[PDB]
DNA sequence: CCCGGTGCCGAGGCCGCTCAATTGGTCGTAGACAGCTCTAGCACCGCTTAAACGCACGTACGCGCTGTCCCCCGCGTTTTAACCGCCAAGGGGATTACTCCCTAGTCTCCAGGCACGTGTCAGATATATACATCCTGTGCATGTACTCGG
DNA sequence: CCGAGTACATGCACAGGATGTATATATCTGACACGTGCCTGGAGACTAGGGAGTAATCCCCTTGGCGGTTAAAACGCGGGGGACAGCGCGTACGTGCGTTTAAGCGGTGCTAGAGCTGTCTACGACCAATTGAGCGGCCTCGGCACCGGG
């Protein structure tokens, strides 16, 4: 009786609504004590500034939004429609990143 | 690392494959010079572990 | 014969550079597809090369247009001067 | 083609190369040595047999009273 | 019997060590100049182009057959497919 | 998802000042153009033959199907902190003072970059011997079946 | 009818031998390697002149730090559809053999233009004065953020 919807298709929808609107998809506040963490082992006593906070969140976002792309074609070129770890790792080698 | 590589190859002479051993061995020197293609100095040979037979 | 400078690239000669690149199984519809992407490549580096050779006000396309047109386009090579 | 008449072959050389001489007819073949045809179950005994001949010769002193089935493998060979 | 394939594998082995242009000298020319015959006429080209030429796509042919290998292996095959291909040069950038 | 209402702060237009763009004027130098040449790119043709093309055959790999087992997916409720405003003060930037470092010019001079000929010298090919792996043959021991005796 | 035993078949292990493999060696040759003098583009030394950034203050915004509010993260549950393994059918991709072709070689002939060179010159860096285009700043306003019913 409770209503429940088939695997895929709310999921299918975040797809269309993720893709759809351009806001940023990770929390300010934890990437940046994680950019003050990893900016604060490479160099102490270190001051940001709001707009290089927000460059580094797009430009993470995006870079893993593209990823997640060539990661989901590495599962469906796998006939497989979840992506796996080696799915990444395939992304990022014919990539050259880690290669 | 060319003279290791050809000591290595027991070459007292660093050839063209002797710097692309030396360059391709290298993690670091392969970071910077995978872009750049070594004339007459091949690849490093190898094989996949799904090619070999049985 | 009448044949075309594409199909110049033999079969064999494909297989092996697929066994320089560590492939031991190739398709029979490989061939054609690495002559397109081929001609794509020389496609791509001729066409800067060439107006190099433009620019340069000469009818000879020498080595240094090929060094700088793979320079632009990532595949540079070393060896041929530059 | 064929300009060729006697040739020797080695018996691993039959082995191995018994896929490019199976392709060829020979009319007839010589034999020395023959003890190495004591056993039927041997892939020599199978290989003469599959090539296409016409009269075989064996020429061996080997002791055939030894044992019954070598005498019968040398009848059995040249008269299946 | 000893496993086959034997002198041809060891034929690409060697031929792997010892180092040369794959393609045919004369048939790679002739195709150099018919691509560049449709940029610009009556075009002359130097030996070290030519060779250079050959060199970097010998070179870009023997990557694209490496991650295209990747691409067949990921894909529980041991065979290269043009879907292996079209899939490396999309993961490389080069198309799509 | 589309539609009508309200609302607000960020878009867009005006004011004013100044510093960069512009106007005028000079020197010289890199370049445009013609002159000469000599290398290398082009064309061609023949002897050699290694590689390519075509075809046969089958063996192993693609691929399609099925089945299990689970590992994510959707939904409900429960717990954490991201988010939106004030308040010091710590730094990022204006303003002034001043010197070590580099610029520019001109001789004086060590150094490397070829033209040429000479002498080595690793090192590219091949050949053969030494090593090793396994394929085949031979021999010995054990097991099963059939026959004979009690 | 059952048990003992002899005979034939068979299977495993060891040793010989053949073929594949790899390194050690030999040798003549393209190419590193090494003088011999040239010189002209460099490399540095030595005065004179310029100049921008270091250093010290100090005014002023933009951080980093306090307490609430709900909104999203998280924990759990249940079953469902997707991954992964097993298996089999088919065909095509590999390998070998024979026929065919044009690729590699290097020998000769020819001229086209990249390159060196020599001369004359318009364009731009450069310097000084003048002017208005752009930009900080400020305010008014309206396009779209937000929202609750269809």
């Amino acid at each position: 009786k409770p209503h429940r919807y088939r695997p895929g298709t709310v999921a299918l929808r975040e797809i269309r609504r993720y893709q759809k609107s351009t806001e940023l998809l990770i929390r300010k506040l934890p990437f940046q004590r994680l950019v003050r963490e990893i900016a604060q082992d490479f160099k102490t006593d270190l001051r940001f500034q709001s707009s290089a906070v927000m460059a580094l969140q797009e430009a993470c976002e995006a870079y893993l939004v593209g990823l997640f792309e060539d990661t989901n074609l590495c599962a469906i070129h796998a006939k497989r429609v979840t992506i796996m770890p080696k799915d990444i790792q395939l992304a990022r080698r014919i990539r050259g990143e880690r290669a | 690392l060319a003279g290791n590589a050809a000591r290595d190859n027991k070459k007292t002479r660093i050839i063209p494959r002797h710097l692309q051993l030396a360059i391709r061995n290298d993690e670091e020197l392969n970071k910077l010079l995978g872009r750049v293609t070594i004339a007459q100095g091949g690849v490093l040979p190898n094989i996949q572990a799904v090619l070999l037979p049985k | 014969v009448l044949r075309d400078n594409i199909q110049g690239i033999t079969k064999p000669a494909i297989r092996r550079l697929a066994r320089r690149g560590g492939v031991k199984r190739i398709s029979g519809l490989i061939y054609e597809e690495t002559r397109g992407v081929l001609k794509v490549f020389l496609e791509n580096v001729i066409r800067d090369a060439v107006t190099y050779t433009e620019h340069a006000k000469r009818k000879t396309v020498t080595a240094m247009d090929v060094v700088y047109a793979l320079k632009r386009q990532g595949r540079t090579l070393y060896g041929f001067g530059g | 083609d064929a300009p060729f008449h006697v040739v020797i072959t080695s018996y691993q050389l039959v082995v191995q190369d018994v896929k490019y001489f199976q392709r060829v007819k020979w009319q007839y073949m010589v034999l020395d040595e023959a003890q190495a045809l004591k056993s039927s179950s041997s892939v020599r005994w199978k290989i003469l047999l599959q090539f296409q001949c016409r009269n075989r010769l064996l020429l061996t002193g080997t002791p055939i009273q030894n044992t019954m089935a070598e005498l019968w493998a040398l009848l059995h060979f040249i008269m299946p």
